[PDB]
């Protein structure tokens, strides 16, 4: 199967976004769950980014303010501006990282259910705003080659 | 809020120059 883009239906990207989460919430010690090298290599860039991220800003937790009222249209107005004026690779980890951060303080707050959501939120942004871009671009394939070295 | 997508936005938009 070489022929077409790892990855590339719906389908896959939910997959890609419930390991994702699963992982971001295993490195607390939260245990949850709902295109190896494509999950390996988000791994790597998501981890790569929030070390640059950290060193820059304070914990992405701290800006949040969850409650489960409110918690779909912060994540709806974090996403909007992110792609507001366009998509790229580095744009699509931070949006993994966010979703992922969004997950950990709800299991830190104790809304724990909420983790389901926003994994269904992330998924729905995936395929209704970013998959074209995904596909225009390469594909996961592409996010591979350019991520898939360690630096 | 709108500084937390700054944030994100600017970071990723490092990370992916720095890929080219």
């Amino acid at each position: 199967g070489s022929m077409a883009h790892a990855g590339r239906t719906g389908y896959d990207n939910r997959e890609i976004v419930m390991k994702y989460i699963h992982y971001k919430l295993s490195q607390r010690g939260y245990e949850w769950d709902a295109s190896e090298v494509v999950h390996l290599t988000l791994r790597q860039a998501g981890d790569d980014f929030s070390r640059r991220y950290r060193r820059d800003f304070a914990e992405m937790s701290s800006q949040l303010h969850l409650t489960p009222f409110t918690a779909r249209g912060r994540f709806a107005t974090v996403v909007e501006e992110l792609f507001r004026d366009g998509v790229n690779w580095g744009r699509i980890v931070a949006f993994f990282e966010f979703g992922g951060v969004m997950c950990v303080e709800s299991v830190n707050r104790e809304m724990s259910p909420l983790v389901d959501n926003i994994a269904l939120w992330m998924t729905e942004y995936l395929n209704r705003h970013l998959h074209t871009w995904i596909q225009d671009n390469g594909g996961w394939d592409a996010f591979v080659e350019l991520y898939g070295p360690s630096m | 809020m709108e500084n937390l997508s700054r944030r994100l936005k600017v970071t990723g938009d490092l990370f992916d120059i720095m890929s080219g």
